[PDB]
């Protein structure tokens, strides 16, 4: 490992990062659904 | 304010240009006075005070505070006295002013003309940390990263003769710059050659400033790993004086 | 008079012509043979400019103007009242500049220093000769050179530039402008940095070159160095003058139309020339 | 595949996160500007037409 | 045939210098590296850079200004990458028309220009603060900040003060390669041959003098590099033969000379003068004088 | 839940500076965009509503 | 994996203060947006 | 929170004070300039119209 | 933790002074805004 | 797999990400500059937007 | 190995890279099929 | 009450000089703005009131 | 103390500074009142 | 140096492919977008 | 304040006096020129009108 992180440290980092990414993606999906209802682009 | 004149044709542009003329006159006076902190008062050919000293007076003294507690008052008698050469082997060629002075002996050995040196303080130049600025590369961890490494090359003089070999380089550590080459002569003595007055070929170092006979009388450093400002000045003056002599 | 350290440097030798015949000083000025020639040429040029002012009938220093012979004269030696005086003054100026450069060379040889200063001056001399000799002769007449007047040569600059539309579009001209701006910027930075190191905050000791390197690395991430900055300033000035000379050399000799029209080959490359949209349709 | 976490064993989290934030902000601004530059999808223009703003 | 000291014959390198601490927060410094290509004429080290607050603000708002101009260009190109490259130097972000005066204009009609201008002004102010504070934390004399202030003065006269005095943002130059050259030419044409602006002539004299003085000083220093002349500060406190030989060269040449310290005062003032006089000359155009050739005729340096 | 560990990867000084700069830039951009749209320029709306000039 | 040299409790305390500040900022923004929607809706 | 004082544990007061002073001065100047450039909120113009000064 | 070397007591004292200054500034701004709203409302 | 014996993956991944982003943006811009394949134009034509 | 990575580390890095590449290419294929259905270019 | 501690933060000399420069520039700017406005140009008001010229 | 001054020195400086500021502000207030009486801008 | 060889080869391949694609796009006859527009009547 | 003299403990008297002299001269010249640009307060124009010089 170039960064010097432990495997468990990397796992925990990935877990919290994926929780944040999931929140971001869910918000984006809800926003896209709202836009599609309000003004569809297809 | 287009066409608005204070008097006659004098408007804001005229006021601005005349104010600039006054400011430029004052600025020229200030700049000229700031450049008279060294070399004054003027002297005659005999070293006595010159009757004419110029229209610009010498400014009031200013002090430079050094990192080691020393104070330098640049326009002062002490500053001029510390940098004044004595016992110069020179002779006037005419009773009139403005004529050259003739070297009485060996100009390169006596340090006159293009071989003149200034008696700088006999201490090495240091960096902000107090370490010597110029050190041989054997005392550092620097390595040659580009160009041609001259260590081990023969040294050829201006008369097409080999006078020795390069054994080490002296480097300005803060600036990461090579300033001198150390040469071991065929007699075993070591000298310092300024980088700015030599050429590095593919197989040799060529020094056209001086001939083979003059390499033995290059000024020396008291310590094998330290060179002082006075020694630097003497070596540079000796090497540069070879072009004329 | 002499500076307090000047005596040990006033030694004989270093002259190019005459040996010790002119190897003396007049006040602070070293004379030499080329100094004699410089004083002759400069005085003659100044007095001939004054005489041309007398012929013109004006004594306003900002209205005096000596004009070259008309374009129809070609390369002939013109009458003194019909442009010949301009040619004599041009010869005097060229002689004075060359003599000044050679006198600088002699002074360099006496002091045992390099010849960077006379080489750099020769660059400006080349620019001047480009404006008064090379370009007018390539265009076939002395009448294309600029006049000797404080604002009439500005009129000449304006007319020459507008001969080719907006002169901003000359590429060598853009390069020279950028180099001049860079030279001014670098001079400001160098003067400011050296003065700030020499004149620190009150109560602080004098700063080292390490301080200057640290400052410029902190500000913008790079420091060129003292030797580097001097080399860079000299090269910037020389390149600015050289590329200005090239820009004037190519204009009116191999290019005669508008430079703004020259810039349209990139637009008119056939693979996107007809593509609708944008500025150029 | 659950082995993706090993990216943090080869890439520095600080630089990755800084670059990701800059990239996401630039992308979002770019998409918003593209929508605004189109009068059909400019929500301010749509609101002006809908509510009769002047 | 002698060494002219324009390029180093050999390069040496060790660990990069990370800088003196003084009163600087070393946490804000980045790592450093080496670039051997830059070591031939100068230093090979791409040293650490200070980040701080002023640098971050300046970088963010300057990037915002740059990207605002870029997206305006992309809009003018109609999303076409080929049109973007074909007309890159012809795209222009123009100020609002004279009808809107100094008020906020619609986006399509100068609002984007105003937004970019505000971002640029914030970035420039932040960078000036950065210059001043980097000088202060190392204990230096703030000369760089005052020198930068003259260029800022010219820049703000061109875009802010003169537009305010003229009553409209329309007189400010646009953001474009060819368009701002056209703006310069049109300014000269509209104000009657700006050649006859006396402060324009002073600015040109200062620019020519800056080039001349830097040529002189660089050639002089390289000529005395035999004696370590480029170590200017040490020569200032401990005068060597390099300073004496340079002074004697110029004294024997033109009758007067400078010192190792005062030559830099000459340099800084000569370089400051071009922008200092240029700002005044631009500010006088249109507000006080609208035809410089007629003004020159009145004041006796143009023919009647 | 465990987002506090952000402060184990990023120093607060850099993060706080960047966040402040970002917020200032975004707020200025949005306000200027709204001001450059006459239908949402509140000064123009107030002028029309209250009969100024 | 602390690059900043911060412990767990110090990070938790700093995060708590940061979340209080962020909550205040977001609440003010929500109120401002509600007021703007009431005064001049953009949908 | 009552723990906001810990901001001074993160940043030097001089740095923050200078930044805040510059920011507040620039913001005030910008807002005054925006109001002055609008004729409806230029208080000198409004005063001239109201009192019949010109 | 401390990046500036200040102790918690010194930080609290400095923050108290800063909050007094900020409160005075904000109160003056609020009074000015009330006066402007009375004189010439922008809503 | 042997490519990672030659090239440092960090530089490879950074360069690949930059290249992919630039390529995607270029293709999207090419499609947007074509009114036939501009999906916003098709949407406003189909839905009758203003 | 100029990078210092052993054979096993290179193999596992390649495995992760190819998994990510396969996911990316599958998403690209699905997007292309959807575009072809909606607005064919051939 | 305890704002004197500001002088434990910034050097009085630089603060005093900068404050004086700022105050002078502000006063000159406001006076010039009033002069450039004919409604508040006190010389113009005086010449209209007293019937000069 | 960042400036190196003492508590007593800072307080003595502040008293004089506040006296000068109060004088300046009082003069400014009188000038503004006189202007408002002469040529009101509201 | 295999690294420089591969990097230069990749850059050259990308530049060549982009150049050929731009040449084809510049030609309306072989511009597949125009061809598809004409075939399917997108207009 | 009876303690204003301590200003001389803060600023060098020579610089203060020189700057004050330059500032006062420039201010006086500026005000006189402003009065001269206004024909209602140009005393030379008023004298010319009164005495019928031109
Ligand atoms: C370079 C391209 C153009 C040109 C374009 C411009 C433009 C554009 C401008 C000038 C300006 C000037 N030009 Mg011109 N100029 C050219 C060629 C020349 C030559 C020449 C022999 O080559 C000379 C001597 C001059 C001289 C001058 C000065 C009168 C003035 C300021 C220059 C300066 O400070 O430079 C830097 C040098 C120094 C700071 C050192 C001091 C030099 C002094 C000032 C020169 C004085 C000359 C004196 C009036 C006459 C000399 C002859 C006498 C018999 C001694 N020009 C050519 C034709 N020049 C400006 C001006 O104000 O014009 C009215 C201006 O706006
Ligand atoms: C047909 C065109 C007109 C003319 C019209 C004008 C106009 C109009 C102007 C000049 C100006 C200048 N002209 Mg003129 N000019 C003409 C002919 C000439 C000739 C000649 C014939 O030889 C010469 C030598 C000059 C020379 C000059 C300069 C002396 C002067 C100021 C230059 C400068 O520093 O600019 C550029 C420097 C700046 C703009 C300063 C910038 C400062 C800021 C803070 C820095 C950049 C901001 C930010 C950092 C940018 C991003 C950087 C990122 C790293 C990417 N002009 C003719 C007569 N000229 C200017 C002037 O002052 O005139 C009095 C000016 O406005
Ligand atoms: C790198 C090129 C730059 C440069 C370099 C440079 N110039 C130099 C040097 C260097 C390195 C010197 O060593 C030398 C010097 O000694 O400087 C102090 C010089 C010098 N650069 C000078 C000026 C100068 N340089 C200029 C430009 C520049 N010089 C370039 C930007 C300009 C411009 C742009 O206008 C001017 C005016 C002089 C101060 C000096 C050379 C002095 C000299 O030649 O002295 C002998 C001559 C006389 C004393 C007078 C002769 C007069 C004539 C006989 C009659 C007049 C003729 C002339 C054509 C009339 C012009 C009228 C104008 C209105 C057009
Ligand atoms: C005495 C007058 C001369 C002068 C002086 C001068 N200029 C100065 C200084 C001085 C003394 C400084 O201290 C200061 C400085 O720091 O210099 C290193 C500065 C400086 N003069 C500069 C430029 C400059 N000076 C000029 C002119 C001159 N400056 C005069 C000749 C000009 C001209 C001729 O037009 C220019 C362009 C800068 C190098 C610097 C001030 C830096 C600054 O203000 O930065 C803030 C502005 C920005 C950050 C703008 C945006 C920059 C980038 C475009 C951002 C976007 C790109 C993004 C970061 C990357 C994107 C990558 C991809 C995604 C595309
Ligand atoms: C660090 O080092 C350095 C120095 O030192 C420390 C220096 O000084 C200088 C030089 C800079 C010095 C002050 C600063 C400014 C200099 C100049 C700005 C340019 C301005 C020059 C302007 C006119 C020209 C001044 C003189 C000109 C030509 C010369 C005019 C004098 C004479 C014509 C008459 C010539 C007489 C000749 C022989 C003698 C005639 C007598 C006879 C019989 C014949 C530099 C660059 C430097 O970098
Ligand atoms: C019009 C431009 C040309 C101006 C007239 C020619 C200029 C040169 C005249 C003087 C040259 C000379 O003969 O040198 C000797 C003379 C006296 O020198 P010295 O005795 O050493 O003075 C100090 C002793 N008390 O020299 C002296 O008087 C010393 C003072 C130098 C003279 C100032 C000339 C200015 C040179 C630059 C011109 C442009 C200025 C721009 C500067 C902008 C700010 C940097
Ligand atoms: C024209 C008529 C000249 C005829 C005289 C011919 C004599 C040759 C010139 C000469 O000898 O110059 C020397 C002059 C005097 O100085 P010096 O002799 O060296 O020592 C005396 C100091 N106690 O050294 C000098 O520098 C003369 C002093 C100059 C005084 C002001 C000059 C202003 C005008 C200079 C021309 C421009
Ligand atoms: C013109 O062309 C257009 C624009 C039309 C098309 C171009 C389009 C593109 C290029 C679209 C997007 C491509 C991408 C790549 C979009 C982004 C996808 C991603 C990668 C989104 C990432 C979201 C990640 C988010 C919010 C971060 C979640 C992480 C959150 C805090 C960080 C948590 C990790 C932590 C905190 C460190 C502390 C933990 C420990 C254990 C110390
Ligand atoms: C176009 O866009 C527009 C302009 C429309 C959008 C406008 C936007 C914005 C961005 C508005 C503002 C956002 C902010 C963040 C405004 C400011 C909020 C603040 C934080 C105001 C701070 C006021 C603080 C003030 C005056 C300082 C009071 C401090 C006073 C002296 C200092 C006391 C502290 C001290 C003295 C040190 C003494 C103690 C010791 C122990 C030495
Ligand atoms: C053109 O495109 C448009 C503009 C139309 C749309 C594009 C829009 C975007 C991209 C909008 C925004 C995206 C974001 C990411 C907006 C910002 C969201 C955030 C992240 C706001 C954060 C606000 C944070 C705030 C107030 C917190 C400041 C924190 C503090 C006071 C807490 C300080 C903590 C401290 C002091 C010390 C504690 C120390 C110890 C030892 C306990
Ligand atoms: C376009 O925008 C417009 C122009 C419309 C509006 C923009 C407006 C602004 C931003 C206006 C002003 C904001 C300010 C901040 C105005 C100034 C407020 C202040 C703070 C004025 C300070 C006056 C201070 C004065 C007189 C004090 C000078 C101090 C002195 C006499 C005291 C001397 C101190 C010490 C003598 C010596 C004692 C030494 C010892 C050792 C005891
Ligand atoms: C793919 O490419 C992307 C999209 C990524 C980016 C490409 C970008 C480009 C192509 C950027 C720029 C091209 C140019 C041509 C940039 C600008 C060149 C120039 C020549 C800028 C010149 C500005 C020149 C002058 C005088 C401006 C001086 C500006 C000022 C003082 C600023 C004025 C400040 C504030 C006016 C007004 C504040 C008032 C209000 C009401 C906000
Ligand atoms: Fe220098």
């Amino acid at each position: 490992s170039f960064t010097g992180l432990t495997d468990e440290q990397a796992q925990e980092l990935h877990a919290v990062y994926m929780s944040g990414l999931s929140a971001f993606i869910a918000v984006a999906v809800l926003a896209h659904l709202a836009v599609m209802i309000w003004r569809p682009w297809f | 304010m287009v066409g608005v004149n204070f008097f006659g044709d004098f408007d804001l542009a005229s006021l601005a240009i005349w104010s600039f003329w006054a400011f430029l006159a004052y600025l020229i006076y200030y700049l000229q006075t700031e450049n008279m902190r060294e070399g004054y008062p003027l002297e005659n050919d005999d070293g006595k005070l010159s009757p004419n000293q110029g229209p610009f007076p010498v400014p009031s003294p200013k002090t430079f505070d050094l990192a080691d507690g020393r104070k330098i008052v640049v326009p002062s008698v002490e500053n001029e006295e510390a940098h004044r050469r004595t016992d110069l082997a020179l002779e006037r060629t005419s009773v009139n002013e403005g004529y050259p002075f003739r070297p009485t002996g060996n100009p390169m050995l006596d340090g006159v003309g293009p071989a003149s040196w200034v008696p700088r303080r006999d201490e090495p130049e240091v960096d902000a940390h107090g370490h010597n600025k110029i050190q041989p590369m054997r005392k550092t961890e620097m390595k040659v990263s580009a160009g041609r490494d001259p260590r081990g090359m023969p040294v050829q003089a201006g008369d097409t003769e080999v006078v020795g070999k390069i054994v080490d380089m002296w480097v300005d550590i803060p600036e990461q710059l090579v300033r001198y080459l150390e040469v071991e002569l065929n007699s075993g003595k070591k000298k310092l050659l300024p980088m700015t007055m030599l050429k590095i070929w593919s197989d040799r170092v060529r020094v056209n400033a001086i001939t083979s006979d003059l390499f033995d009388t290059i000024p020396d450093i008291k310590s094998p790993d330290v060179v002082t400002k006075l020694e630097e000045d003497k070596i540079s003056a000796y090497v540069a004086g070879g072009y004329m002599y | 008079a002499l500076l307090s350290f000047e005596r040990k440097y006033r030694v004989p030798g270093g002259t190019l012509i005459g040996g010790s015949l002119f190897d003396f000083w007049v006040g602070p000025f070293y004379v030499g043979f080329f100094g004699v020639t410089t004083i002759f040429f400069a005085t003659l040029g100044f007095l001939l400019i004054l005489w041309g002012a007398a012929m013109q009938g004006t004594w306003n220093p900002q209205l005096i103007s000596i004009f070259p012979p008309p374009v129809e004269n070609g390369l002939n030696v013109a009458a003194l009242d019909k442009g010949g005086l301009w040619q004599v003054i041009t010869v005097c100026a060229t002689g004075a500049f060359c003599s000044w450069a050679l006198r600088e060379v002699e002074i360099c040889r006496k002091l045992g220093i390099g010849f960077h200063i006379p080489v750099a001056f020769s660059m400006a001399i080349f620019a001047y000769l480009t404006l008064v000799v090379i370009r007018p002769m390539m265009m076939g007449s002395w009448g294309y050179a600029f006049p000797y007047g404080i604002w009439t040569h500005l009129d000449w600059v304006s007319n020459t530039g507008y001969t080719y539309g907006n002169f901003h579009y000359n590429p060598f001209h853009m390069l020279g402008i950028s180099l001049f701006f860079t030279t001014a910027w670098a001079l400001a930075m160098h003067g400011a940095l050296v003065l700030s190191a020499a004149n620190p905050v009150k109560g602080k000791t004098m700063r080292t070159p390490d301080h200057e390197d640290t400052y410029f690395r902190d500000l913008m991430g790079y420091s060129v160095g003292t030797l580097g900055i001097h080399r860079l300033g000299l090269l910037l000035a020389l390149n600015a003058v050289f590329w200005s000379a090239c820009c004037m050399l190519v204009s009116g000799t191999i290019y005669f139309d508008l430079w703004s029209d020259w810039w349209y080959w990139w637009v008119n490359m056939p693979f996107w020339a007809d593509m609708a949209g944008g500025i150029n349709g | 595949m659950s082995k993706f976490y090993k990216i943090w064993l080869v890439f520095d989290p600080r630089r990755v996160f800084v670059a990701q934030g800059v990239f996401l902000f630039l992308l979002a601004v770019l998409i918003h500007l593209i929508l605004l530059s189109t009068p059909a999808f400019n929500w301010l223009t749509v609101a002006t037409a809908k509510h009769g703003y002047v | 045939a002698e060494y002219q000291n324009f390029f180093n014959q050999v390069q040496v390198a060790g660990a990069p210098e990370m800088g003196l601490k003084e009163d600087v927060d070393t946490f804000e410094r980045t790592p450093a590296g080496m670039f051997n290509i830059l070591g031939w004429m100068g230093n090979a080290q791409i040293g650490p850079i200070y980040l701080g607050i002023a640098g971050t603000v300046s970088l963010a708002f300057g990037a915002a200004w740059f990207f605002t101009i870029g997206v305006w260009y992309w809009y003018q190109a109609g999303f076409d990458p080929f049109i973007f490259m074909r007309d890159l130097f012809f795209f222009s972000l123009e100020p609002p028309p004279a009808e809107y005066g100094l008020a906020i204009a619609p986006l399509k009609q100068g609002g984007v220009w105003q937004i970019a201008s505000l971002f640029m002004a914030i970035s420039v102010i932040a960078w000036w603060v950065r210059v001043y504070t980097r000088a202060d934390q190392l204990g230096m004399g703030k000369h760089m900040a005052w020198a930068f202030l003259s260029a800022i003065w010219l820049w703000s006269v061109l875009g802010f003060w003169r537009p305010i005095l003229m009553g409209s943002w329309s007189v400010a130059p646009p953001y474009g390669i060819f368009s701002h050259l056209d703006w310069t030419n049109q300014f000269s044409l509209d104000h009657g041959n700006l050649f006859y602006n006396p402060f324009h002539g002073l600015s040109i004299a200062a620019l020519y003098g800056s080039a001349l003085l830097f040529a002189m000083h660089g050639a002089t220093i390289l000529a005395v590099t035999r004696f370590g002349g480029e170590r200017e500060l040490e020569q200032i406190v401990d005068r060597g033969t390099a300073s004496e030989r340079a002074a004697l060269f110029w004294r024997w040449t033109m009758g007067f000379n400078a010192t190792m310290e005062g030559i830099h005062r000459w340099a800084i003032w000569m370089a400051v003068m071009v922008t200092l006089t240029g700002g005044i000359g631009i500010l006088l155009s249109g507000t006080v004088v609208d035809n410089w050739y007629v003004w020159a005729q009145v004041h006796g340096y143009a023919p009647v």
